[PDB]
Parts: C-alpha cells; sequence; structure tokens
C-alpha cells in the first residue's frame, strides 16, 4: 500500500511519462503501478488505435478482450467530480460497462464529451506528447489494428 | 609496421605547438559554448488557479484535466482542414515509413 | 552529362554563396529546429514563403538561360 | 510525343491536363530520367511547390541511383533557404551510401554556413565508406589549416597504421612530413623519409627524394645534404653502370 | 455528329489520373486560369516559332 510517483512507460517508439493522482483516484493508481511492477504490461501492445480518438493500450492476449485485474478481473469505478476529459493526452481506464475495469488503460488525442459519462479518469501524460501523436499516425484497417507492433517494451513505477 | 612505432610519442613538441595545442584544445570547447535555444518552463506542481492560455505553458506538454479550459497541446484535437496527404507513418522503433 | 552537370552544380552554388543574411537571420531563431536528423518529423511541415519560390523561378530561368548556349 | 503535349497544354496553362499526361507517361516508362524532370519543372515554374514535392519524393523512392533528382531537390530547398530540409534529403541519401562526389556536396553545405565540427564528423562517416588515400589527406590537411594540429597528427597516425601494413603511397608520407615540418619536428620529419626510402624503390621515389633533398636543404647541415644526394647518385651511376 | 470518337477530349481531362498525394497537403493550392486576351491571341502564337 506504498505510493510510487510518475510510471515511466517505455514503448517501442520511445518513452513516455505518466502522472497520476493519488489525490482522486488511488485504488486505479495502486493498481496500475502495480501491474507496471510486476512486469504485466512488457510485450503488450497498442492494439486499438483510433485516429483523433484514442489509443487503448495494455492486454497479454492483444484482443482487446482480455485482462484482469490484482483483485481480479473486475472492480468499482470512481467517477470523480473534478477530471473532465478534456484535450489530447488524458489517461484514462478504459471500461466495459458499469464498475468493471481490468488492465486495459487508454490515452486520449481530442476533447471528447460522451466519455466522461462513462470512464475513470486517472491520469494524464506529461513527458514527449509529440511521441503520442507518432503513435497516433499509425496505419489502421477496418478494426483499428496497426500493421507494425506499438508495443510496450518495459514500464517502471520509478521514484 | 606503422611509423607510431618508429616515431617518438608527442613528448616532442615545438613552442609553437605548445600554443596551439592550448589553442586547439580552447577552440573546441569555444564552439560548443553555443546553448541555443532555451526551452521552455514546466507547469507549476499546485496547479490551483492556473489556467494554460498558450502553447508556451504546456511546456512538455499534455493537458490538464482538472483544469476546467478546453486545451490543444502542439494543436492536437482541433479540427483540421481536409488535408489529401497520408499520413506521415513511423514504423516501431525504425525509420519514418517512406 | 555528370560532369557538366557537376560543374553547372559547382557554377550554381557559388552563385547562391553571397545570400549570407538570409541563413544567419534563419539559424538564431531556428536553432532548435536547424538540425534535423533524417527521422525528424520537419518534412511535411515547412510552409516557404512566396518571395523564396519567386527567387527559384528567377534562378531556374537562368539555369534554362545557360542551357539555351 | 508525350512530352510535347504535355508542353502544348502548359503553354495553355491548363495545368491539370498536364498533370494528368505526365503521370499516365510515366505508366509506360517509369525509368525515363527526362519525364520526371520535365513534370517537375513545370510544377516548380507554376509555385505549386507540394505537387513538385511529392514529385522529388516519389522519384528518389522508384531510382535512388538517379543522382540528378538528389541534386535539383536539396537545390530546391536551398534556394528556398530550407537548410534544416535539406539536410535531411541529404541524411537519406547518406543511408545508400553514393558515390564520392555527393559526399562532397554535402561536406561543402556545411563548409559554406561555417559547421567545422560537423563537417569533421561527415568526413569520419565519408572516409569509412570511402577508405581512398586521397581522403585521408583531405581530411588530415582540413584539420591543419584550422591548427588542430593534435586532431590532424591522430588523423595521419591513423592512415599510417591503416594503410602501411597494406599498400604504402608516398604521397601520404610527403603530406604528413609537411605537417611535422610545420611542427618543426625534423628528427621525426627524418625518420618519416627513411621509413619510406627502405621500402619503397629508389626510381619511384624520386619524388620522395625531391622534396627530402629540398627539406635538407631547408634545415640540414651541408654534410647530410651532400650524403642523401651523392647516394642518389651513386644509384644513378650504378643504373648507368648496370 | 455521327462518331463514336472525338469530342470527349473537351468535355473533360480525358484520361485523368491523378497524382500522387502524400507527406505534403496539397489539396489546398491552386492555380490561376488561362489569360484569355482574345483580341491579340493568334494561330501562330499557340503553336509558336
Amino acid at each position: 500500500s506504498w505510493q510510487p510517483p510518475n510510471v515511466y512507460l517505455e514503448t517501442s517508439m520511445g518513452i513516455i511519462v505518466l502522472e497520476l493522482y493519488w489525490k482522486h483516484a488511488p485504488k486505479t493508481c495502486k493498481n496500475f503501478a502495480e501491474l507496471a511492477r510486476r512486469g504485466y504490461y512488457n510485450g503488450t501492445k497498442f492494439h486499438r488505435i483510433i485516429k483523433d480518438f484514442m489509443i487503448q493500450g495494455g492486454d497479454p492476449t492483444g484482443t482487446g478482450r482480455g485482462g484482469a485485474s490484482i483483485y481480479g478481473k473486475q472492480f468499482e469505478d470512481e467517477l470523480h467530480p473534478d477530471l473532465k476529459f478534456t484535450g489530447a493526452g488524458i489517461l484514462a481506464m478504459a471500461n466495459a460497462g458499469p464498475d468493471t475495469n481490468g488492465s486495459q488503460f487508454f490515452v486520449t488525442l481530442a476533447p471528447t464529451q460522451w466519455l466522461d459519462g462513462k470512464h475513470t479518469i486517472f491520469g494524464r501524460v506529461c513527458q514527449g506528447i509529440g511521441m503520442v501523436n507518432r503513435v497516433g499516425m499509425v496505419e489502421t484497417n477496418s478494426q483499428d489494428r496497426p500493421v507494425d507492433d506499438v508495443k510496450i517494451i518495459k514500464a517502471y513505477p520509478s521514484g | 609496421m606503422a611509423l607510431t612505432s618508429f616515431l617518438p610519442a608527442p613528448t616532442q613538441l615545438s613552442q609553437d605547438q605548445l600554443e596551439a595545442e592550448e589553442k586547439a584544445r580552447s577552440q573546441r570547447s569555444r564552439q560548443t559554448s553555443l546553448v541555443s535555444s532555451r526551452r521552455e518552463p514546466p507547469p507549476y506542481g499546485y496547479r490551483k488557479g492556473w489556467i494554460p492560455r498558450l502553447l508556451e505553458d504546456f511546456g512538455d506538454g499534455g493537458a490538464f484535466p482538472e483544469i476546467h479550459v478546453a486545451q490543444y497541446p502542439l494543436d492536437m484535437g482541433r479540427k483540421k482542414k481536409m488535408s489529401n496527404a497520408l499520413a506521415i507513418q513511423v514504423d516501431s522503433e525504425g525509420k519514418i515509413k517512406y | 552529362y555528370a560532369a557538366a552537370q557537376l560543374r553547372q552544380y559547382h557554377r550554381l552554388t557559388k552563385q547562391i554563396k553571397p545570400d549570407m543574411e538570409t541563413y544567419e537571420r534563419l539559424r538564431e531563431k531556428h536553432g532548435e529546429e536547424f538540425f534535423p536528423t533524417s527521422n525528424s518529423l520537419l518534412h511535411g511541415t515547412h510552409v516557404p514563403s512566396t518571395e523564396e519560390i519567386d527567387r527559384m523561378v528567377i534562378d531556374l530561368e537562368k539555369q534554362i538561360e545557360k542551357r539555351d548556349k | 510525343n508525350w512530352i510535347k503535349y504535355a508542353q502544348w497544354e502548359e503553354s495553355l496553362k491548363e495545368i491539370q491536363r498536364a498533370r494528368s499526361i505526365y503521370e499516365r507517361a510515366l505508366d509506360v516508362d517509369y525509368r525515363n530520367i527526362t519525364l520526371w524532370l520535365k513534370y517537375a519543372e513545370m510544377e516548380m515554374k507554376n509555385r505549386q511547390v507540394n505537387h513538385a514535392r511529392n514529385i522529388w519524393d516519389r522519384a528518389i523512392t522508384t531510382l535512388p541511383r538517379v543522382n540528378q533528382f538528389w541534386y535539383k531537390y536539396t537545390y530546391m530547398e536551398e534556394m528556398l533557404g530550407n537548410v534544416a530540409g535539406a539536410r535531411q534529403v541529404f541524411e537519406r541519401w547518406m543511408e545508400w551510401q553514393p558515390e564520392e562526389q555527393a559526399w562532397h556536396s554535402y561536406i561543402n553545405f556545411e563548409l559554406r554556413y561555417k559547421e567545422v565540427d560537423r563537417a569533421r564528423t561527415i568526413y569520419e562517416r565519408f572516409v569509412l565508406v570511402h577508405p581512398d588515400v586521397k581522403n585521408w589527406i583531405k581530411y588530415a590537411r582540413f584539420e591543419e589549416k584550422h591548427a588542430y594540429f593534435a586532431h590532424a597528427r591522430k588523423v595521419y597516425e591513423r592512415a599510417v597504421e591503416f594503410f602501411g601494413d597494406e599498400h604504402m603511397d608516398e604521397h601520404l608520407y610527403v603530406a604528413f612530413a609537411k605537417f611535422e615540418e610545420n611542427q618543426k619536428e625534423f628528427e621525426r620529419v627524418r625518420v618519416i623519409y627513411k621509413y619510406a626510402l627502405d621500402r619503397i624503390s629508389k626510381q619511384d621515389a624520386q619524388e620522395l627524394f625531391k622534396n627530402y633533398t629540398i627539406f635538407e636543404k631547408k634545415f640540414g647541415d651541408r654534410r647530410g645534404i651532400e650524403d642523401i644526394i651523392v647516394s642518389k647518385r651513386r644509384f644513378q651511376y650504378e643504373e648507368e653502370v648496370k | 455528329r455521327k462518331r463514336k470518337r472525338g469530342v470527349d477530349y473537351n468535355a473533360e481531362i480525358p484520361f485523368e489520373k491523378k497524382p500522387a498525394l502524400g507527406f505534403y497537403d496539397t489539396s489546398e493550392e491552386n492555380y490561376q486560369a488561362l489569360d484569355a486576351d482574345f483580341r491579340k491571341l493568334r494561330q501562330q502564337d499557340l503553336d509558336g516559332e
């Protein structure tokens, strides 16, 4: 039940550093840091990249159906009245419905308004925002899958 | 066999070389003194009451969800015009996929 | 053809050489950009000014005018 | 025939028709160098810079060995003052390892804008791609002119190490003697010439001897000057005797 | 007119293979139309000297 600082992503393209608000959603932050600590993202990829919307990432199955948690497959939401989906580079926990969150995050690329109805924000990107846009410029298909591998190499709950 | 074994190690230096060695070492040091572009300040950590308005404020980038103003780091998220350019797509860790 | 083109190239490059002012003006303000690698994202964003384009066209004519001979 | 039709539409300023003629002509023989040139020229004249860029960028991908395209593309950026953009074209060119003359154009580009330290780094890369004695002399003399003698010597030392066990050109040693002459290391100079004279035949070493005999005429005593000259004459008279 | 071919080259760009398009946007830039000047132009002037 310890509180690490900023999480280092080390993607195939470069480094991105996420800031996490221990002020507002600590349970997701502990979960995200622990999965980063144990090495649960080492080799997972950005499977769903929609242009000018978001980048869903992080699944050992690579399907966009997989994931568990440190509590086990589900935990509640933290729909906080302060965090609002505003601009690019917000980090947020990808959902499948009410109070069901696994281990899939998504980094957002534009202001979205219908999102914060039903998703938990916990984070924002803070180092090399242009590299996110380079991930944003990745070739897609009908199901919005990348042709190459945009995978996360390593991740560090540093500090 | 190379002259490096037939010529003595640089313990032989004329007075002109002694002055020139100090001059050549300082010349290298002077050419790297051009610091170039002084970069933007990072945002404040205790963000109460601060509102980003310029591109400069973002510094390192990223939008602040706790600040209730529409933010557009590096002009992302702004409604783009009908540009016919295909995306400058870059491979995993390689060069730009031309 | 290569050698005469090279001689042309040596002739053309030496005639652009007195334009130090536009280089010097650019180098300070664009020194953060002035040094790119082949993988840097600058390609595709450069929108040159109309006057620079005009200078190119005139200079192209000078190449043609030589080629005429 | 295609060029005549496209130039006629160009005279009518019906650029949209002219464009389609060039593209259709590429479908029959994309390898014809002159076709690409005529298409790119027409867009440049009419200030349609982005169209011309797309033509050049396509050309270098399909026909990388056509050197003329690279030169012309950089020449566009140079006239537009896009010194940064020009480098990207140059850097992507060097990936293919082009001919010697291409490198010199890139070197001269930095030299026109006085970026001495960068020119050095390109020189190092160039010499590794083209390990020829001429390039080593050029690099060494470059450092020498700017008085960075601590760098210049290392270039000469590496050169006599690299070539010395494979091939031994008199041209390098005459140059390196002049360096130590500037350094006034007359003892080092004599070592260089002896090392060359013991291995190179006296009949090729005449220009070697000629600079050496002038060298001794600059700083050597009369006794030393005559002995090297006598030994040469002795060899010459021995050739007469043989 | 009783022909299957001919007049089609006046209605549109006949065989409009588009320019390839990539890395620079160029849907924006466009060109000045032909200056007509139908009080000096001649048949010899279009073909040239």
